[PDB]
């Protein structure tokens, strides 16, 4: 809707959207906007708020100009950056292994002051990572996404903790900056037993004043009076101390300790979030420490008003670390602008002792600039940070959710391990903002978390929720977005509240959201804001749930998650009962192509689409096709238009890997069965009908990507080549002349894919090798066999190919003469063990297809796709997908009213202009308004035929189905319907291992774990209990003997089994050889004795 | 606590020569 080229998709909601969607994606470009400060971004805070826009390059440069040594005689300083334009487009940085740059230019002068000459001179930064229009970086050729992070935001926080013995309060207050020693009350720099009042003199205000200014505080004047210090330079030297323990003190250092450590605007760092929290809520000012201590007092008090001597009227009360006006989230921008400030932090050390010691008057802006810390801050940042990740695509929605996650981890912020429940519960404040619904199961829960539909964050880093003013019981089209502070400031009003009319209070009462935020029912009459919709607080793959409000939050979380472990199918058909979302998260999520003219299309190739516009002018797209994504799912592409055809602005002229028709679509839509079959489908197991092979409904397909280098070697030079040292002329028989697979072959575990070469010597032949060699006349060959296999348990067809030479031109690393890529891809049907799920949390493996022949078939002689089994479902409070199967049925078969004569009551309430829909039409059902119980029933009869006029489902959503495997029917109605299921990336083909012999790890024997090292599995400790408890020691011993580290033993046990003797006696495992080693090295002498004769060495 | 700090406390004890001390030494 809204959408220009939207399919037809019927809804329930009975409310009417005010505002659209934001553009989802935008928190990453507004942040990186910021950062570059392009004009888009300056036209946007000049038509509002300040009117001296600083892009984040010229704010971080702001700080640094000047650069002067103590002397002052010369200044270095920085101005006016400059973006070139990129170097190479994103498709040619990731075929080539680069990095989506900008060369970054500034302009750097130097100035003497004993001279007064100037020199300015432009200076070059680096290549600096931009972002694409999907809001992604590519970093040496792989898609990268900057997460958000959540952070504590600078200020004056303030807790009461219960005194752990007297019982009696306690606080206890804390002062985080930007950067800078923290304080606690006063305890400094963690260090204890510090009163306050001894630095209170320390700034050099005399007693009387503390008697003046502390006033009514009883234990301000019992601290001073308690306290030895007298006079304000000894208080500097009992600081001087404790804060500096080891250096003897001078009265020129002990005043500078104090004036340095905070006041100064180097060492102690105003954050414009700390200058602006603190600033309203009360560098560090004098001013400010007092008030500090001020506020605390009138605390512990019990006050709830300080006015201060001098300034101005504000609550006092506590904190919470917690409430999102308190907590931000520093967006990518952020987290760049920091990295930037080290980068030239580091270099500012490098230009003020540069001066020094080169010859004046021969230093320029160049020569005391040296960048290599400013690109090390960039790159080193991308790679190896845990805020920027490779991008999360199986499909467009795992893609989209990666982007607008916020988590708590990294640096920053506190440790996974570290931080309680209390961070990882939801707060009132994240209505609206933070999905609740949606985290991570493993023990990320809570720390991990997607931003909400309507969130938007704002320029200082705080989240904003979309809101309706109201006004004398009236909702204004007033939308105002609020931050949490000004949110716990009004009344929110309940989203859906009876409308009247021209719109208007209709209910008596009105549902509020309070401060606490504590729920009330007060009339209309106290009001201020009203919800801009249901599912604000939900999340966009939480919104893609239909019937979301039937299903627990446990299984809810679940279906969220497992949307976006979908896969793409060939297919790729859209669900039949949808919710609102799948229109606008497809196309917000970049993988669809976008007409962003209106006009008509010229051409439509499977290669491209091109459009001539109204404008007169010429847009061309070029379709993705079979590209391979991070974790190997196909980005395959499709047109869905045609060379006539008219097009608008924004519509959507070609589906990507999950969509249809410009939605999203993760599964397909099946005909669904719920009875218990004959003990298949059971423990949450699944059947499937054959038909899904061989329809190729569920298929999806995979794309590898292998890789081989040719280097210089100490003893020679690498060579790929068709030559090997030892093979039969078939092994090559797929080889072209280079050595490389030929493209349309089929390849199986163990084929060669790159042949390669590397020089060996001095060999050595063993005997019986050299003899053999005259024999057959075979010349032992110059060089080892080193070449490009496909891994154990693989296969497919040979797609592309990628070539890289040193003779070629192209570019390599120092050594590196010849790259290959080969890309393998398979299409995979669906395959028992394989996982399948639906939105509601509901998954399992399949456990039998059976032929299409015996399954529950309708009357019609319609075999049922699926059989899910009755027992998981009561218990598991998801019956939100039992709803969608009746839907399901609905939407398939069509229906009509219910009409005449009247409307009957159920309608009433009331679907409107849905009383008739055909067969196939598709219906969506958004989360929080929804269909109703009562309008299932009523179309639940509805509406024949298969074909003839008989009816295949009755009014409680079953059917009679006829066994086909006996022929007669089963004995009582079973439930069938259409239920939207989605392939899952947990597949059989990449999950089974097997392993007899292979390699071993280097210092430990042991064989080493992992698919692609072909690894054994792990004997735990716990597996170890469980052979002890059976009391097998025989088995016990083998599997921590000669089935691991015993050198000797593993190959005769292999020797026994190859000659059928019987297996030998263990010997002694390695890694306690290796122990006794390690204890030797710690000076610990270990000896291992026998009854005698004392010493036994081990060799 | 630091051995850098260690090694400058007792560097300082020591006083710096002028021209006439160090052509003395």
């Amino acid at each position: 809707n809204s959408v220009p080229g939207a399919p037809n998709r019927v809804s329930f909601a009975k409310l009417r959207e005010p505002l659209e969607v934001p553009g989802l994606l935008d928190v990453q470009t507004d942040s990186f906007e910021w950062l570059v400060g392009s004009d888009r971004w300056r036209q946007a805070a000049i038509d509002r708020g300040e009117e001296n826009p600083v892009g984040g390059l010229e704010e971080v440069l702001a700080e640094l100009s000047p650069i002067e040594d103590f002397s002052g005689s010369m200044s270095l300083s920085f101005s006016d950056p400059r973006f070139d334009e990129v170097k190479a487009s994103v498709d040619e940085c990731k075929d080539k292994d680069m990095t989506y740059a900008a060369p970054l230019f500034v302009t750097a002068e130097f100035i003497n002051n004993n001279t007064g000459e100037i020199k300015s001179q432009t200076v070059f930064m680096g290549d600096f990572p931009m972002m694409t229009e999907k809001g992604t970086f590519i970093i040496n050729g792989t898609e990268r996404v900057v997460v958000s992070q959540l952070v504590r935001s600078p200020g004056v926080y303030f807790d009461e903790t219960i005194d752990k013995s007297t019982e009696k309060t306690l606080h206890s207050v804390k002062v985080i900056p930007g950067r800078g020693a923290w304080l606690e009350f006063v305890r400094i720099d963690r260090k204890r037993r510090q009163p306050v009042t001894v630095l209170l003199k320390a700034l050099g205000w005399t007693n009387e004043q503390i008697v003046e200014r502390f006033g009514f505080s009883e234990i301000m004047m019992g601290t001073l009076e308690k306290d030895t210090t007298s006079g304000t330079d000894e208080a500097l030297l009992d600081i001087y101390r404790k804060l500096r323990p080891g250096e003897p003190p001078t009265k020129e250092s002990a005043q500078t300790l104090l004036e340095n450590l905070f006041f100064k605007e180097k060492r102690y760092d105003l954050a414009r979030v700390g200058r602006y929290k603190v600033n309203k809520k009360l560098t560090l000012t004098e001013e400010d420490v007092v008030a500090t201590i001020e506020y605390l007092v009138r605390l512990h008090e019990g006050q709830t008003s300080m006015t201060v001597p001098g300034g101005v009227e504000v609550p006092v009360e506590v904190d919470d670390i917690d409430h999102f006006g308190n907590r931000r989230l520093r967006t990518v921008g952020e987290l760049i602008q920091n990295q930037i400030r080290v980068g030239l932090s580091r270099m500012e050390r490098v230009v003020r002792e540069r001066m020094t010691t080169q010859d004046v008057e021969a230093i320029t802006p160049q020569t005391l600039i040296n960048i290599r810390p400013v690109v090390a801050a960039i790159k080193e940042f991308f790679g190896t940070s845990q805020l920027s990740q490779f991008m999360d695509q199986n499909n467009p929605l795992s893609g989209l959710t990666h982007k607008r996650r916020l988590s708590a981890l990294g640096p920053g912020g506190l440790s996974r391990e570290r931080a309680g429940l209390e961070v990882r519960d939801v707060h009132p404040s994240h209505y609206g903002r933070m999905c609740p619904i949606e985290t991570p199961e493993g023990p990320n829960i809570g720390l991990i978390g997607s931003l909400s539909v309507y969130a938007r964050v704002n320029p200082f880093g705080f989240i904003e929720t979309p809101y309706r003013k109201v006004e004398n019981g009236v909702v204004t089209d007033q939308i105002d977005y609020l931050t949490a502070d000004e949110e716990d400031r009004h009344v929110v009003a309940q989203a859906n509240s009876p409308t009247d009319e021209n719109g208007r209070f209709t209910e008596d009462r009105v549902m509020v959201r309070k401060k606490g935020g504590e729920v009330e029912f007060v009339s209309a009459d106290q009001v201020d804001y009203m919800d801009v919709s249901p599912r604000q607080m939900v999340s966009v793959a939480t919104a893609m749930i239909p019937f979301l409000e039937h299903d627990d939050a446990n299984r809810a979380l679940m279906g969220a998650n497992m949307q976006r472990q979908a896969v793409p199918l060939v297919r790729s058909e859209a669900p039949l009962v949808g919710t609102g979302m799948e229109l606008r998260a497809a196309i917000d999520a970049g993988d669809v192509v976008v007409a962003d003219k209106t006009g008509v299309i010229e051409e439509v190739s499977a290669d491209y689409i091109t459009v001539m516009a109204d404008d007169g002018t010429r847009q061309s797209y070029r379709l993705r096709k079979f590209a391979r994504s991070n974790h190997g799912t196909c980005a395959n592409q499709r047109p869905i238009v045609d060379a006539g055809q008219r097009v608008e602005a924004g519509q959507v002229i070609a589906d990507g890997p999950c969509t249809q028709n410009g939605e999203m679509a993760l599964g397909k839509n099946l005909l669904v069965a719920i009875m218990p079959w004959e003990g298949h489908n059971y423990e949450d197991a699944i059947i499937l009908s054959n038909r899904l092979v061989e329809e190729d409904v569920l298929t999806s397909i995979h794309i590898e990507e292998h890789e081989i280098d040719a280097r210089d070697t100490k003893l020679g030079a690498e060579e790929i080549t068709r030559d090997i040292p030892n093979v039969s002329d078939e092994v090559l028989a797929d080889l072209d002349e280079r050595g490389i697979v030929r493209i349309g072959a089929e390849v199986r575990d163990g084929d060669i894919l790159v042949g390669k070469v590397t020089p060996k010597g001095e060999t050595e032949l063993t005997p019986e090798e050299r003899l053999l060699r005259a024999i057959f006349g075979e010349k032992a060959r110059e060089v080892r066999d080193t070449s490009l296999k496909v891994p154990h348990g693989e296969s497919g067809k040979v797609i592309g190919i990628r070539v890289f030479s040193r003779e070629d031109d192209d570019e390599l690393p120092a050594g590196v003469n010849e790259l290959v890529r080969v890309y393998v891809a398979q299409k995979r049907k669906i395959s028992d063990g394989d996982k399948l799920a639906g939105r509601h949390g509901n998954k399992g493996v399949i456990g039998k297809i059976l032929p299409v022949e015996d399954m529950p078939f309708l009357p019609d002689g319609t075999p049922v796709d699926i059989i899910l089994n009755t027992h998981g479902v009561p218990r598991r409070m998801n019956i939100g997908q039992i709803l969608e199967t009746h839907l399901g049925w609905v939407a398939k078969a069509g229906w009509n009213i219910d009409v005449a004569a009247g409307v009957p009551d159920w309608a009433s309430k009331l679907p409107e202009e849905l009383y008739s829909a055909p067969a196939d039409s598709t219906v969506a059902t958004p989360v929080f308004d929804g269909a109703q119980e009562g309008e299932l029933a009523g179309l639940l009869g509805s509406t024949l035929p298969n074909r003839d006029g008989e009816v295949m489902v009755d009014a409680d959503g079953k059917s009679t189905l006829f066994d086909g495997r006996s022929g007669e029917p089963f004995p009582y109605p079973v439930t069938v319907g259409y239920m939207y299921i989605l392939k899952l990336h947990h597949l059989v083909d990449d999950k089974i291992h097997a392993r007899s012999t292979g390699p071993y790890s280097m210092i430990t024997q042991q064989p080493l774990g992992g698919k692609a090292q072909f690894g054994g599995q792990r004997f735990g400790e716990m597996e170890c209990w469980a052979m002890q408890a059976y009391g097998a020691a025989y088995t016990l011993q083998e599997l921590l003997t000669i089935k691991s580290d015993d050198t000797v033993g593993r190959v005769k046990v292999y020797e026994a089994i190859v000659k059928g003797e019987n297996i030998p006696e263990p010997g002694i495992p390695e890694s306690f050889k290796v122990l006794l080693k390690e204890l030797q090295s710690l000076c610990l002498n270990v000896e291992v004795l026998s009854s005698d004769g004392a010493a036994i060495e081990m060799r | 606590a630091d051995s850098v700090r260690a090694y400058l406390k007792q560097i300082g004890k020591v006083a710096l020569l002028n021209a006439e001390e160090e052509v003395e030494l």
